[PDB]
RNA sequence: UAGCGGGCGUGGAUCCCUGGAUGUCCGAAUGGGGGAACCCGGCCGGCGGGAACGCCGGUCACCGCGCUUUUUGCGCGGGGGGAACCUGGGGAACUGAAACAUCUCAGUACCCAGAGGAGAGGAAAGAGAAAUCGACUCCCUGAGUAGCGGCGAGCGAAAGGGGACCAGCCUAAACCGUCCGGCUUGUCCGGGCGGGGUCGUGGGGCCCUCGGACACCGAAUCCCCAGCCUAGCCGAAGCUGUUGGGAAGCAGCGCCAGAGAGGGUGAAAGCCCCGUAGGCGAAAGGUGGGGGGAUAGGUGAGGGUACCCGAGUACCCCGUGGUUCGUGGAGCCAUGGGGGAAUCUGGGCGGACCACCGCCUAAGGCUAAGUACUCCGGGUGACCGAUAGCGCACCAGUACCGUGAGGGAAA
RNA sequence: GCCGACCCGCGAGGGCGGCUGGAGGUAAGGGAAGUGCGAAUGCCGGCAUGAGUAACGAUAAAGAGGGUGAGAAUCCCUCUCGCCGUAAGCCCAAGGGUUCCUACGCAAUGGUCGUCAGCGUAGGGUUAGGCGGGACCUAAGGUGAAGCCGAAAGGCGUAGCCGAA
RNA sequence: AACCCCCCGAAGCCAGGGAGCCAAGAAAAGCCUCUAAGCACAACCUGCGGGAACCCGUACCGCAAACCGACACAGGUGGGCGG
């Protein structure tokens, strides 16, 4: 079990960005350190990180009809690969 | 059907065993990766895909 | 308390103030009251170290007709407590 | 479970109502609200259609839905209740005196 | 739970029944901390370049008893939950008495600990007047009797008779062997284990005599099986007219019935669907003396010897509870305090005491069934039919209200 | 269920005729009860009256042009005016927990209006070895090995542990 | 783009500064030092190098229409800046 760390790239503006530059983010299993991060996109990329940061996003709540809702919640995680590669999957 | 196929290749699996089972594994837990992945971008994802895999990767584990 | 080789739970019962003259009438005026059985602390030798015994005065010679037993026994060993339990 | 009824998908014969006696093939078996689709009650639908995409959808008077009660098998002979018959092996259905 | 979108099924799926696997974090929560679902570690092994970092699997709480000679370890158990029922330890007041204080409410409510499909109780140191009955538990009755009671309000037995059920057992002691350690070294003291022994026509021990062995008794423990629950299957007998939006209504001519209970089908059906009568079914899991089998254990006489027969106990007094019994002439069962024996020429009891006559063998433990309850499943109802009926027929202990126990709808 | 001037009964009631309604109803004769409401400052719900009345929540204050728009005193923009300035500005904590930002939109919420919003639908947004807290310490206090006590539940309690603005 | 002179001046800084007075003004670790067990082929101090460095919170309101007052309530709420 490691590629059940990374779960599916987040799309956005702010992580498009990210990608002119060598930061590939995307969403992560919500108890997950960043140091196993690490080792679970670098062994699923066939990259190397150096520098990994981490959010949590309070799923925004939704309702339908009279009954109340709540999202699940996600943890982002943005990578800094190495000065010198790239994620041609995530590039797309 | 697709369960008496798979489930023989298991005891087949059995080359290596644990062994080709952590291999296996690992290899179409990739897929199912790689499914989600691309079914997030929308334009590679038709569905029955993960459901087969997921649950493939169940008896696989068993 | 009470527990020893004498176990006996301090029970509680009426204590009645009455009002007489025993062959003419008699009345009265009634409470609880709780009655703690007379016990007393017994220390003792026995083999190595010393001990006591929170037990009752009925069955103050109960522990040295034990500690007689105890000689019949083979004990030794830093067994404050457990000589307690060991002992009958 | 038992939600099992009487016929299945083929030759059906309808002493329903609005297309009593008339007969056809069952072409659909609802067990959830115990009903069959065949040929007699068909209604017209005027909605255009209930998604959005493939605009035109159809002022169709397709096939509705009609009680599982109503419909009855048939064989050689017309209309028949069901009797079962254990085969020399499996578990085949004979009709009121005949076979399948 | 339709729709976008994509699949599986006679190579027998979906579903139902049985077993198995996985089972994050909290919670008795148990490696440590903690503001429950979070935070931080030790030990072994693996993963990533992997020594710092992180992750993964295994493991480490405490208490009880036996083993461990010691220390440390090893094993077995305990912890927490449960609608009501059950036992034990504690235990009210309003109220009644038309006031109130003894009484009553009541050993009820509540608190607490424990037990399991039950619990408790139980093989007489019994009852009580019959030279009688014969464990215990529950239902009739006895009986609103006997009695109790500021003889006020009120409280309230037992024996006996009739029923359900039926069951009887192990041990302590004397005495023999044995192992251990202790000393004042002995023909012993004590502890552990084995044999022996269990009674009220009194029983047992030791010695002698009997011939004292084959059978006789037989589980509450164990083994197999019947049967039963946990999915299911078979299952008689009708067709056309007629009114209608719709026949099952009305008509005409038939049929079944060990099935004419009930539900549904466009309305009013024995013969249309589901069923009902009747009869089938278990690889697996749960139950099971109902049947059979084995094992434990158990069985006799006479004479002598007088060894043993459960201790701070019996017994007596002071204080009290239980009983119908409020000190009453107050016994009996239990016991906080003090004094304090004996082993069958023993000891309790038969309502103060004595005597006679008679019942019974305390101070060790176990025992099914008959009985209580209903969270759960099923059946039924001169029971409700949405302001009724559970608070809740509907995503309710919810929304909403409270700091919090807690309160609690409408629909 | 709605209406009747009709028939029967002293009456409570029953019977008939029309209208609605769409599926149950239960003679004669008997049985059993959750059996008849106008009042309880009765309980629940619905609707009236005051009444188009009082009030729209600080007397710091508005005017105009243009634009958007089905529709603007109330939304955007410009100009002129007025108000706060140890605050009516700005940063942090507690508490609140998506109200932040951006599209589409106005039935209700806003004490009027609304194209607007702290509102509805959707998408997006919170990045730390150095800031704060924890893998640091201790305070009151809590806890609690040992130890003491208490019918049970439990109560003290050294070391240690927890406990911070 | 200039970004340089003169002046006022803190309650803040150097901070454990000093003086006076009486009511007499926390604790433990980090840190320095000393020796025990042990070890002294270690260990520890310093220098340079490479490498490693996690878990939680960061939006927004925040004297108020977002918090406590059933309400976009003239009420209440601590710390800093406040020309
Ligand atoms: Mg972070
Ligand atoms: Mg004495
Ligand atoms: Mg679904
Ligand atoms: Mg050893
Ligand atoms: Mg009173
Ligand atoms: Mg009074
Ligand atoms: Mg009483
Ligand atoms: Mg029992
Ligand atoms: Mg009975
Ligand atoms: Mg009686
Ligand atoms: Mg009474
Ligand atoms: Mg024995
Ligand atoms: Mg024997
Ligand atoms: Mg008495
Ligand atoms: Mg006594
Ligand atoms: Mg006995
Ligand atoms: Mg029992
Ligand atoms: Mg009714
Ligand atoms: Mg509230
Ligand atoms: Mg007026
Ligand atoms: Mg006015
Ligand atoms: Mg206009
Ligand atoms: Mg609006
Ligand atoms: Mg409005
Ligand atoms: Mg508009
Ligand atoms: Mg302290
Ligand atoms: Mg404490
Ligand atoms: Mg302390
Ligand atoms: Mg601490
Ligand atoms: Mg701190
Ligand atoms: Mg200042
Ligand atoms: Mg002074
Ligand atoms: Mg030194
Ligand atoms: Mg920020
Ligand atoms: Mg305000
Ligand atoms: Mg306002
Ligand atoms: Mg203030
Ligand atoms: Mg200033």
């Amino acid at each position: 079990t490691a590629y059940d760390v990374i779960l599916a790239p987040v799309l956005s503006e702010k992580a498009y960005a990210g990608f002119a530059e060598g930061k590939y983010t995307f969403w992560v299993h919500p108890k997950a350190t960043k140091t196993e991060i690490k080792n679970a996109v670098e062994t699923a990329f066939k990259v190397k990180v150096v520098k990994v940061n981490t959010l949590h996003v309070r799923g925004k709540k939704k309702r339908l009809g009279r009954y109340l809702g709540k999202r699940p919640d996600r943890k982002k995680a943005i990578v800094q690969v190495a000065p010198g590669q790239k994620i041609e999957a995530l590039e797309g | 059907m697709k369960l008496s196929e798979v489930r023989k290749q298991l005891e087949e699996a059995r080359k290596l065993s644990p062994v080709e089972l952590e291999k296996l594994v690992r290899e179409k837990k990739r897929e199912l990766m790689e499914l989600r992945f691309q079914a997030s971008i929308g334009q590679l994802s038709q569905n029955h895909k993960i459901r087969d895999l997921k649950r493939q990767i169940a008896r696989l584990l068993t | 308390s009470g527990k020893r080789p004498i176990v006996a739970n301090s029970i509680q019962r009426r204590g009645k103030a009455k009002r007489e003259g025993g062959v003419g009438k008699k009345t009265t005026g009634i409470s609880k009251r709780r009655q703690y059985p007379n016990l007393q602390k017994v220390r003792v030798r026995v083999a190595g170290q010393e001990i006591t015994f929170r037990v009752a005065a009925s069955h103050i010679p109960k522990v040295y007709e034990l500690v007689e037993r105890a000689k019949g026994l083979r004990l030794e060993g830093l067994s404050p407590k457990e000589i307690k339990k060991e002992l009958l | 479970r038992v939600k099992m009824h009487v016929k299945k998908g083929d030759t059906v014969l309808v002493a329903s109502g609005k297309y009593k006696g008339r007969v056809g093939k069952v072409k659909e078996v609802l067990p959830k609200k115990y009903a069959v689709i065949v040929e007699g009650v068909n209604i017209v639908k005027k909605a255009v259609r209930v998604s959005p995409k493939y605009p035109q959808g159809g002022f169709i008077e397709k096939e509705a839905p009609l009680h599982a009660s109503k419909v009855r098998p048939i064989c050689p002979a017309c209309g028949k209740p069901t009797r079962v018959r254990k085969k020399f092996l499996e578990n085949g259905k004979k009709i009121r005196v005949c076979a399948k």
